[PDB]
């Protein structure tokens, strides 16, 4: 039994790493566009104007 | 160093609007020295 609450804890352990994975892409997800990439953009637009 | 280097541009521009040409032949002169000076101007903003 003692075994057997060991693995509860490495499922815990995975678990933590695969949550902190999905909130990470997700934050780069959901932020899709930099603030100097839209001025990037209005560089290009600028010169193009 | 891009500079604004269209006033260095505009100051040959200013720099040969007076008449070379002297004696009996007179004028010779460009005139448009200025526009094609903001021309070029026009383009180095656009690379900087």
């Amino acid at each position: 039994i003692e075994e057997i609450d060991a693995e509860k804890t490495v499922l815990e352990k995975s678990k933590a790493g695969a949550k902190s994975r999905f909130d990470n892409y997700s934050k780069l997800y959901d932020e899709d566009v930099n603030a100097g990439e839209r001025q990037a953009l209005d560089m290009r637009i600028a010169s193009q104007s | 160093i891009t500079s604004g280097l269209k006033g260095l541009h505009m100051a040959a521009a200013a720099l040969e609007m007076v008449p070379n040409i002297y004696g009996f032949a007179v004028g010779g002169t460009r005139y448009g020295a200025i526009a094609n000076a903001i021309a070029i101007g026009g383009g180095i903003a656009a690379e900087g």
